[PDB]
């Protein structure tokens, strides 16, 4: 195959320098399992039970009793197929197009095939991982004309049935108002017996700044997120608590546990970006390309996330 | 409303003939097809299945749709649809299709326009010559093999 | 079959693909080896 | 339809047992007896939870949503392969959860069944007592805890 | 899956753990209801409490105005226990329940915020200031909503006599027709909790 | 007027986020293209880099030229321009065409018309629908995602 | 090839263990049978149908 | 069975035996047996017709 | 195992009813056997 396809060699030879996404580090190793499947769906049947009234009281003769009814759920997740073209120099021209220190040209931005497939690879990474964070794919910093995307396809940031506390537009700068917020947010998580896991917290850079400020005269030893940990270590049972800053939130607090009892990240093997076979030539120097990937599969039981929103009015 | 038979079939086909086994709802495509035609996918509104489709915009949070219409609003024909993901195939209205379109409740040779459903009618600012009768597949249902050669004048 | 040993030879497409999932999936693995919280 | 939850986005939380049985999906009734006598009969369109009337046309007679002068029992389960409807005669009493029009339903108050087969406040046909207000399930769904004892 | 209908092993393990929640809540609260709301109680005989609803106890009533107050908190708890009497028994390890917000609001700093020390050291303190320096536990239940409770863990002031059957126990009678479908009986004891007059504590912090 | 000036700076700039990062004068071509899309090249007159043009023709010495225009005489769409050789990318009007176009100095869904000197404006002939609002490159220079595809 | 029939295996009459019991000498029992399973190729069947109006 | 060859004789006709076999042979031309045509086949008919036969 | 054989000795209704089934299919099986078209 190498010695046929110039461009399979260049990938081959290019895909060391594309950087891990970001996205591992907000979850635990035992969360994550690789699915074999590019489009479609994947089932879970959970059972469950309920009262539905008081309980009978047995005395002398008595045949209507109350009854405890039974329930069954299918969980779907859906995974869908996306791809992206791009542009680039013929393998046989590029020597026409080499220059002194660089191989490419400056005037019309036109690159070397690995050169561009790099740079192509980390653009769609950096999709993937605001996918995975948010649940929304688009390509505005306002976040409107978003792709639609099928039913069953969230993100940590997004999940239906969880706790959501807003902080209220004028108390945005009141960090105390902040951490009641919190604070109740997580009085109201369940976590069942499930509970005794480490948990982590993603925050915004400004929040963030405003964490290292003693806590309220002022502390003088301790800050608000000694207090933090503290408090998530409450409802942890002294688990570890781990903190990171994302600069793609604003102004949002998420708090989830990293246990695959509760969540559980069943990405699609062909997730990442993948070239495709097909290669567009003509008889001039410009060829284009395809790249190929994956999204969907985020499953999480309700009300195990806490999300916190920041009013900036 | 599906690309497919709804109602799973009773019996086993019979597969001895050759003639008059294409005048069904599950033909997609068109019935003569170039390898140099230009072929877009749409997020669909609705089913517009074979018929004519209009770009539809919402308050803007999501991206554009396509939505079964016509008159001064067409801008193409869907062709196919995968169900699963809610995909609609649509040629646009200035590359020319040839195959079997959705009729409103005709002899070849008519000139034909699409009116606000995506249905073709009997006629002004569509090229459609119709190459066929209605064949009847439901009782509210007519397909007629068409040839739509872009925009006409006037 | 990875990517990460030169002494694999795809012999198509479809080799090449499942080399590169592999070699996905083995670098998150190192990731979360190499990983200090 | 019967089973709205088979098309769920994530998995649900089983550590409450408070507040967990007032769904679509909870077919039967609160309280059974081992001899209440259920019928089972052919209908046409949805009769889930709501009374049921019998249409004679050629088949044999099939049950759908009615009621008032027409009122012959109430559905209580459905087997949608074969189509068949589960049916408590007028004759026999019954308590539980069953499709109310609106939400204007409160404690105490008597009931009749529409011509749809939902349960509407109020002389009467049928003795049906609320025993909890209307609660919404889907944006035009409400149910109610009702105890059906015969006719006036 | 499409009738909801599940094998005999799996539909008892469910029923039983329902079951099981809800002698749990009686047991603490001495109410039986399958309501969050706490309405349409079933009707129970006298001589019936639990733990929250135990006659001649002491009670303390925090105000609305003050239920994010610690402080208050704290003063209306060193009163119970100052009201609480032991008698001859007082050597005796304690137990302290709380709601999780409770909790919550217990790993705070002691308050200007003192470092070293929180609300639940001051609290353990308090407590060991009445039972000889004993043993003081915490725990922490979501079926309590804005409450403390606070009691002697010796048997010669409260004792628990259940009975035998009070936990899940399968019926005989097995209903059986021409169908595949078959019912089954579940029974359960419930009642047995004995006190002593004023040794239990409840904080009642109030919202409205 | 230049699809990419060339000048030196003396600091790396950093790209800070990977969304809003296509809205630029360089970024030729359409957003989302076809394999079998049509594509002519014609000497340019002039610089009609991102707008409609028109066939000019001389006095027969020389060969006919492309020049910014619309209204009656609009040919295609010039959709990049090599400067070496004075070469303009022409994609012909039977041809559909999605990308971001010079407009005159507008809301998604409002119908737009080439005008005297190739640029877009609100509304006869051309199918032209205005895809997003207007962005502000420099002063006198606003660009708008456009769909052509046609004549009505 | 052409027409098969595939019934089910309890097509056929098969008892039901259920069994009504009472105080007097009278007692209930139940059958059960499947029904269904014809397959067949299309026109490949005749159909005469002599009309006696 | 649906997908099949039906035919339909008068009711002035129910006793001729002649128009009754006219529409057997109409029903047996249309039939399509395809490649699996060497097969045994089966008629079944009611008493009066076996009388007439 | 069938009602044909006189040593089987069903345990369960179950058991009961499969023996039924096969008798049933073992009796087509014999009809077809002595049948002479």
């Amino acid at each position: 195959l190498f010695d046929e396809n110039y461009y399979a060699k260049a990938v081959a030879n290019i895909i060391g320098e594309v950087k891990d996404p970001i996205m591992y580090k907000w979850f635990s190793p035992d969360q994550i399992e690789d699915v074999d499947l590019q489009m479609g769906y994947q089932k879970t049947v959970k059972w469950d039970a309920f009262l539905n009234a008081n309980p009978t009281t047995i005395a002398n003769e008595v045949n209507t009793i109350s009854t405890i009814g039974f329930s069954s759920e299918v969980v779907r997740l859906n995974y869908l197929k996306l791809q992206y073209k791009f542009r680039h120099l013929k393998q046989t021209s590029e020597k026409f197009y080499t220059s002194d220190s660089y191989i490419g040209d400056i005037n019309n931005n036109l690159l070397p095939f690995a050169q561009a497939y790099k740079l192509a690879s980390s653009e769609i990474i950096k999709l993937i991982n605001h996918f995975v964070l948010t649940g929304t794919v688009s390509i505005q910093k306002d976040g409107k004309n978003q792709k639609r995307l099928l039913p069953n396809m969230y993100g940590l940031l997004n999940m239906p049935e969880q706790i959501k506390e807003e902080v209220a537009s004028g108390d945005k700068d009141k960090m105390d108002k902040i951490f009641e917020k919190i604070e109740a947010g997580l009085s109201k998580l369940e976590l069942g017996d499930e509970f005794s896991t480490p948990m982590m917290v993603i925050v915004d850079p400004a929040t963030s700044l405003k964490l290292v400020k003693p806590y309220a005269a002022a502390s003088s030893c301790e800050k608000w997120e000694d207090v933090l940990i503290q408090t998530i270590k409450a409802i942890n049972n002294r688990e570890d608590v781990y903190i990171e800053t994302s600069n793609l939130l604003k102004h949002k607090i998420l708090i989830y546990p990293l246990n695959s009892e509760l969540i559980k990240f069943k990405p699609s093997k062909y997730m990442l970006p993948t070239p495709n076979e097909q290669v567009d030539k003509d008889s001039t120097d410009v060829a284009h390309s395809y790249i190929d990937f994956v999204l969907g599969g985020l499953l999480a039981t309700r009300k195990t996330i806490l999300q916190v929103n920041i009013k900036q009015s | 409303l599906m690309k497919n038979p709804q109602q799973d079939s009773g019996l086993l086909s019979n597969s001895i003939d050759f003639r008059d086994q294409n005048l069904i709802f599950s033909n997609s495509g068109g019935v003569c097809t170039s390898s140099k035609d230009k072929i877009e996918n749409y997020p669909a509104k609705g089913y517009p299945y074979k018929r004519g489709v209009k770009l539809s915009f919402g308050d803007g949070t999501t991206e554009l749709e396509v939505e079964a219409g016509g008159g001064d609003d067409l801008y193409g024909v869907c062709s196919d649809i995968d169900e699963f993901s809610g995909m609609a195939t649509v040629i646009p209205i200035t590359n020319n299709f040839t195959g079997y379109l959705t009729l409103k409740k005709v002899n070849p040779g008519d000139k034909l326009n699409f009116n606000q459903h995506g249905e073709l009618e009997k006629v002004k600012s569509v090229n459609a010559i119709a190459l066929s009768k209605a064949h009847k597949l439901t009782e509210d249902l007519f397909i007629v093999l068409a040839s739509v050669f872009g925009n006409r004048a006037i | 079959a990875s990517l990460l040993d030169s002494n694999f030879v795809p012999i198509n497409f479809t080799e090449f693909v499942q080399a590169i999932s592999n070699t996905y999936k083995q670098r998150r693995i190192q990731f979360y080896e190499n990983l200090k919280r | 339809m019967k089973n709205p939850q088979h098309d769920a986005s994530l998995l649900s939380n089983s550590n409450e047992f408070r507040d967990k049985n007032v769904e679509f999906f909870a077919s039967g009734g609160t309280r059974t007896s081992k001899f209440d006598k259920l019928e089972n009969h052919p209908f046409l369109g949805y009769p889930y939870k709501r009374g049921v009337k019998r249409v004679i046309q050629h088949y044999e007679p099939h049950v759908e949503a009615g009621g008032g002068e027409d009122l012959y029992g109430i559905c209580i389960d459905i087997d949608e392969f074969s189509k068949t409807a589960t049916i408590v005669p007028i004759t026999n009493n019954f308590e539980g959860y069953l499709v109310a029009k609106d939400s204007t339903v409160k404690v105490k108050d008597k009931l009749i069944f529409n011509k749809d087969g939902a349960l509407e406040k109020v002389k009467a046909t049928i003795n049906a007592t609320a025993l909890t207000d209307a609660k919404q399930i889907s944006n035009e769904v409400y149910l109610v805890k009702v105890a059906v004892f015969g006719n006036k």
